[PDB]
């Protein structure tokens, strides 16, 4: 079929009228300065003289800068393209730098049209797991449907389960939770009549998805074959002219999304030239970049600057900054990611993970959640305790301990320093 | 190829200089402080005046300008003022040397594109043509028809003998050049094509129209990069459409030049060279400066203004050879170097007021002082950016007039480059 | 049509029999050692065992070494090819290193033949300027002729004006001042009879000009189109064989000219290989090189030598040296370049330019002449005074002041040194 | 392809060694000072003698020579003397390692060209042929005719049966190999072509000519690089004609070798390997020495003599690995290293006298002393150059005999490399 | 395309000159000879011919003689010179 531009966080967590950030509702956690700074940038974008500027989010690793970008993406609205790209992924054998950058940008520009489709609406009954099958009914009929990996993902993302009244677009596979029939959020009543109805609906698809749709479908096991992932220019030219025609006609509307480039210090002068040329088109999305470096080398030259951006670029970008989470914030984040992975922690366990999160970082602390879950399971323990978080901490090292441990083979002292 | 064309200029680049309307000089070439949008910097302005005068005097023989100074100075603004002083609708193409570093285009291929953006074409031709289907052919009286309207003409013998040359009879569709074909109506359903049938001129029997248009060589290029049957995708979604820009070809450019020279020969159009401004000039390499050297020689080439905020730098394309501003000796020799000074706090407060009244955001006298202190601490670039956010933070709690509290929070929400790094370093 | 090999200085300024240099007649100014050294080299070339050697002219910037090369070129005779090439121009996208070097060398090798042509001879009446039209007459008729950029150049180069009896070759555009009808140098009488006569004349054209003539004429705005400037080998082969045939026949004679390569320290090992291979042909011109460096790196290798020449090359070259002009010489040079640009200076003004020339160099001092001229004009001043030379000195900086000024942003002392 | 060919040697390179006529050694292989053009340096000469003897004895199994010493030494001169001692008309190809660095040719493509310059071909065949139109065919008497001249021959039965093989009758144009066709006269205007008609041998009825010629493999290459209908442009204007030299092709070289082997098989020609001398050997890279290693193995290859005035240098093509003279170990192993010494003032004065009497410029005994002191101060190279200018400065005020005043002004008009730099540095 | 001095034609009722050519030009060339040897040409064309006279006249290319009217039938069996396109 196709795929709509819905590919967790609902917003910036900010007062609609004050732009003052409530700490955790949307929910982002902490980073109130950076989130209010984001709200201002958005208000600057929504209408004003921002005029084709990138956004730089600088801060330590495992801050909330990646999440803020999505928080910025949602504030613009659902069905508004949000694509994330690690700057290093631009360098591969699958495709050239120019190609990868084009796909990334075209993934962030959505084409919106009104067309009829077969949408489903009913109350969920059952959902299954494998190494699925959705049972849905109305007041008139019940049905069982089969589905694959891509399908099961979007549903678990939209947080769906038995008792939820949902809406499935058979043409794009877009799931939408309308409400609930009973408790186990909006209390709606079960849909009446036909389970499947043909309705006129708005479809928003990226320029890249359209390119993919009109290309020879990628073969099974594409990754491990030598097959490249570039898109034929003749196909793009075909898609560009038709999208330009639809815009002139009125059939289509262009919806600029958000392109978030992480570890942007990996880009070279040539990459920044492209990003500069792209931002000069009206169709251009909001380019948001994130760096973990204080000062870095400008790749492509022998010049160093803050975050490793060309001095020209830095004069154009809007810089937002993030900071280390407070222990309370870490404790709140890890507790959230624990229930999302379905892990029952002990108050002590969470406390140790928080202390671990301080010492080694949020991502590392997060990794230890699932390993601890399995250790508790091997134990048959009723709940994930501190005894398990400690044992996983001794089994799986973080980067700092790892490099120290490997350096331990060639050591420098017993009574004093030696070399 | 088409004569009338649209032009999509990159106005993102001169958006921070919308107040600069000129250099603001006396009749004697002495700079007036706080005139034409400028504020102080009188030396650089007066210097530009000599450059603008040397250009008009054609005494600028194969030479260029180099603006040396720090970031906060008025380097780009000065260049813009130069193009303005050079006349009306003079092409201005500002770039940075870092732009020419492209993945799918050679460094000089990029420079050449920009040269075309800095070469304008003033077209001031008036075309008067009486057209339509012929109705009479008799002291020579010839008639013509249009959709709604009919004119009977009074011809001299000289034209009816030039009409004897062109395939013309009644009633066909014809064109008349005042200064210097089967009609659609007679077509039968049985003809189809190939056909000799064309529509009657709708809906005027005359056409004394005046052609007034100014465009750059690049506006012509892009206009003819689309075939009949497609839209202007290049200026709609330029870089995003595909990786490599294959639409603008060599053959296409030389066809333009071939056409451009023709309009000039007929005294219809004059091509007016503008101003090509290149920031971060030290980013160019030897092969780039070799191209620029050839450019400086041509009579029909834009004035080349360079800028740099580096005193000494390695000449790119050379074995660690350092020179003034990163410019090679062979090329630096051809430059009049104009130095730009930093600004006094009172000069900075004035500039902020000018910018704010242009945005235009209203702010208190205490706010202006706070914004200018960042114009001293950090560049004039950074502090000027603080206006937008503070205005928003005001309006949100507005209190529409901006205060010090607003600039205070804005300076904490949006750090400058150097701060952001040193804070992250820790 | 075509262009003859006349593309300022009439000689070395040297005693014809002593080789002792009169200081300024030809006129070069000063550099008497270097000019006498040149005269010896020429006498060595004219006949003897010089045997395919390059000439190196080393000395500070803005000396007379460039002018001496032309002074050497004229001593060989008019209609003897002289071409000047900045070593860095060899590196471009328009053409390869091998191509640029071939054109440069072929620009210095002239083909001389006797053929009929339409030459004009008459007394000039008027000359005009634009953003021209030559009126010429004889004792039998008068005529007005139109001309373009290339034409107006050669005339102003030959120093022509109203009252001069000149000669114009309609086939090559070669202007020749025969004399004068009255005063405003040889007092000749006005030409009689037909203004245009067909005569047998010697035409000397470079191998490159012939190549250009037999190639598709460069399109208008060639520079700003992507058009390369190389010459098709099939065209060269055509020109080479015919020139070889003409030489065998006797129709043509090869006239080796002078190739002057400036800032020769920009050439790499490969460039010096070419220059070495070219000098091994009998048709080879006199290669004269000029460097501003004491010691430089041999580009292409990690070896350094005087002037940046391969140690092999240095053992073959004849080295001439120039020195800083004396203040009197500078004053004489600047005064000459002032009248040539048509600038009326004050005795004080010239004095300051000379002091400026000492401090910043001859080229910089020269630049300040035209800027001062315009400042005086804006003033409506009758003559260019010191008040104008001073004001242009404060407006337009030289390289040294410029780098110091830009360095001024990050300064190192107020009470003492800081860093 | 043609047998007889012209050879244009690069005599610019051995112009400074026109006095070197040999090594000047005794019958016992001991060097005589100031003999054969040489002066002192007896050790290197005697060493070369052993090399020349090892070569003639074929004991030089896959080995080469390396001349180690300073600039002023007799390195290139020694190599030239080696080729001379190796026999008559022995090929000598001197080059510098810096030459192989070409823009449009690979480093070894250049070496290979020079190997061909150092491989000679001695052709000593005597061809005797009786040609012309046949007139008689009868103890076998056959007649022949020429432009002016007629001969009646006396043939044996063995030739008239070999003549029975070739298409031969009276009267046709025929060729006769002593040791081992319609005549032009019968052509009618009505025939045209294709034709079988050829001219009668003018203007001799016989041809017992002796072919005596010595040429290098490169002389053959260039000779056949021109087609019939063109001139020898390659040796007229070699590098100047065009950037890339496409005339000499691989197929052309192997056709030469195919022909060269044929002449050898017929005992007509012997190919004589000469001397390939390469200065600045440290300029070669690993890929160059790999080629030279293969060369040293071949029996039909020129003796490879290398020279270097660097004690230790980085092996090019290796990661900053330094070795003796810049030569790799795998190759240095195959070299007999001969050291060249600098010269005493009296040795230098003698050399200058020899050179001056060869130029030949006459100069005083005081002049010789002044020129030799620059042979000590600077190289023997620089001071020897001072002769020409001084001779000119003399002759101009001549006073044709050169004096000290002349060398005095010449040394001030023409500085050496080191002086020119250090003076300019200041 | 007209300027001084080029070779031009004038129709009363209704180009580089050969002189300026250099030996170095060859071709392709824009050079043509000057009209020899009259500066005017008010000539009267008086001729009567059949359609067949025109046919045969154009049956020969520049570089050949009038062989058709010299030895018509004898030159060859089939007369392929006069073609439909030519008529
Ligand atoms: N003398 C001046 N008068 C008024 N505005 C100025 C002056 N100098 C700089 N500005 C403004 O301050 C900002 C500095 O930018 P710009 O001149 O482009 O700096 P750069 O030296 O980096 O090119 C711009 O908004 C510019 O319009
Ligand atoms: N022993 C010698 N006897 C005579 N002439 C010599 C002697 N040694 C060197 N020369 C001459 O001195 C000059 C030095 O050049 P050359 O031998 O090629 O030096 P290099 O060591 O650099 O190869 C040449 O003119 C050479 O003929």
């Amino acid at each position: 079929s196709v795929t709509e531009t819905k590919e967790h966080i609902r917003g910036l967590g900010v007062d609609a009228d004050t732009l003052e950030p409530r700490p955790s509702s949307q929910g982002l956690v902490g980073q109130e300065k950076a989130r209010k700074a984001a709200a201002v940038v958005l208000e600057m974008i929504k209408q004003g003289k921002i005029a084709g500027r990138a956004v730089l989010i600088a801060g330590p690793p495992s801050t909330g800068k990646t999440a803020i970008a999505m928080g910025m993406a949602q504030s613009l609205g659902q069905d508004v393209p949000f694509t994330t790209l690690a700057a290093s992924e631009i360098f591969s054998l699958e495709m050239s730098k120019t190609e990868a950058l084009t796909q990334a940008f075209r993934k962030s520009i959505g084409v919106r049209i009104k067309e009829e489709s077969e949408i489903m609406e009913g109350e969920v009954v059952e959902i299954q797991i494998d190494r699925g099958k959705l049972t849905i009914k109305t007041t008139d009929m019940e049905a069982i449907y089969d589905m694959g990996s891509k399908m099961i993902d979007a549903m678990t993302k939209e947080r769906v389960m038995a008792g939820d009244i949902i809406s499935i677009d058979k043409s794009s596979g877009k799931i939408t939770k309308l409400g609930r029939s009973y408790a186990r959020t909006k209390f709606l009543q079960c849909p009446e009549g036909e389970l499947q109805k043909r309705k006129e609906v708005v479809h928003t698809v990226s320029l890249h998805e359209i390119d993919v749709i009109n290309s020879r479908t990628q073969g099974f096991l594409a990754l491990f074959s030598g097959d490249t992932g570039e898109i034929r220019s003749e196909i793009r030219d075909q898609i560009n002219t038709k999208v330009a025609e639809w815009k002139e006609e009125g059939k289509a509307e262009i919806v600029p999304g958000v392109l978030f480039i992480d570890e942007v210090h990996m880009l070279d002068i040539e990459c920044f030239s492209y990003i500069n040329r792209a931002l000069e088109s009206d169709l251009a999305p909001i380019v948001i970049m994130a760096s973990n470096r204080g000062v870095s080398r400008i790749r492509g030259t022998d010049y160093k600057s803050p975050h490793g951006l060309p001095l020209d670029f830095l004069d154009r970008v809007v810089i937002i900054n993030t900071h280390p989470y407070t222990p309370d914030e870490l404790r709140q984040i890890l507790s959230i990611r624990a229930q999302e992975e379905e892990v029952d922690l002990t108050p002590d366990a969470l406390a140790l993970l928080t202390k671990i999160g301080q010492e080694a970082g949020l991502r590392y602390a997060s990794n230890l959640i699932t390993t601890s879950q399995l250790i508790a399971a091997k134990r048959r323990a009723k709940q994930v305790g501190v005894e398990d978080v400690q044992r996983s901490f001794k089994l799986f090292y973080d980067p700092a301990r790892s490099v120290r441990f490997v350096q331990e083979s060639e050591k420098r002292l017993i009574g004093n320093d030696g070399v | 190829q088409i004569s009338e064309v649209r032009g999509n200029t990159r106005d993102h680049r001169t958006a921070a200089h919308t107040h600069i309307k000129g250099l603001g000089l006396n009749s004697s070439g002495i700079a007036e402080k706080q005139a034409a949008g400028f504020v102080g910097q009188c030396a650089a302005r007066e210097a530009c005046g000599v450059v603008v005068d040397l250009i008009k005097a054609h005494k600028m023989a194969g030479r260029g300008v180099l603006l040396a100074g720090g970031p906060g100075t008025g380097k780009t603004a000065l260049a813009l003022a130069i193009s303005q002083e050079l006349g009306t609708k003079i092409p201005f193409c500002p770039i940075t040397g870092s732009e020419i570093y492209s993945t799918e285009v050679k460094k000089t291929e990029v420079l050449m594109e920009n040269f075309r953006r800095a070469i304008g074409l003033r077209v001031r031709e008036t075309k008067d043509v009486y057209e339509g289907e012929v109705t009479e052919m008799t002291t020579l009286l010839i008639g013509l028809k249009s959709a709604r309207g009919q004119k009977k003409l009074r011809l001299d013998p000289s034209i009816y003998e030039a009409i004897q040359k062109e395939r013309v009879q009644v009633g066909d569709v014809i064109y008349i050049e005042t200064n210097t074909g089967r009609s659609d109506a007679y077509a039968t359903e049985f003809d189809l094509e190939a056909e000799e049938y064309v529509p009657i001129p709708k809906g005027e029997v005359h056409k004394k129209k005046e052609i007034v248009q100014d465009v750059t060589l690049h506006d012509l290029d892009v206009a003819n990069a689309r075939p009949q049957g497609g839209q202007d995708i290049i200026s709609m979604m330029g870089q995003l459409m595909k990786p490599k820009m294959t639409e603008i070809t060599d053959k296409l450019r030389m066809e333009i030049n071939k056409v451009v020279q023709k309009y000039i020969n007929q005294g219809v159009a004059e091509l007016i060279p503008g101003v090509l401004f290149i920031d971060e000039a030290h980013m160019l390499d030897i092969e780039c400066f070799t191209y620029l050297n050839k450019a400086l020689e041509s009579p029909i080439a834009p004035i080349v203004v360079l800028a740099s905020n580096r005193g000494i730098a390695t000449i790119r394309g050379a074995d660690d050879l350092k020179a003034a501003h990163g410019i090679p000796p062979d090329f630096l020799q051809r430059l009049l170097i104009i130095p730009t000074h930093p600004y006094e706090p009172d000069e900075i407060r004035r500039i902020v007021r000018i910018r704010a009244q242009t945005e235009g955001v209203q702010l208190t006298d205490a706010a202006v002082d706070r914004v200018a202190e960042h114009g001293v601490r950090i560049s004039l670039r950074y502090c000027l950016q603080l206006l937008a956010p503070a205005s928003i933070l005001a309006r949100v709690n507005g209190r529409t007039q901006v205060d010090v509290q607003d600039i205070a929070e804005a300076e904490e929400l949006f750090l400058d480059a150097r701060r952001s790094a040193n804070i992250l370093t820790s």
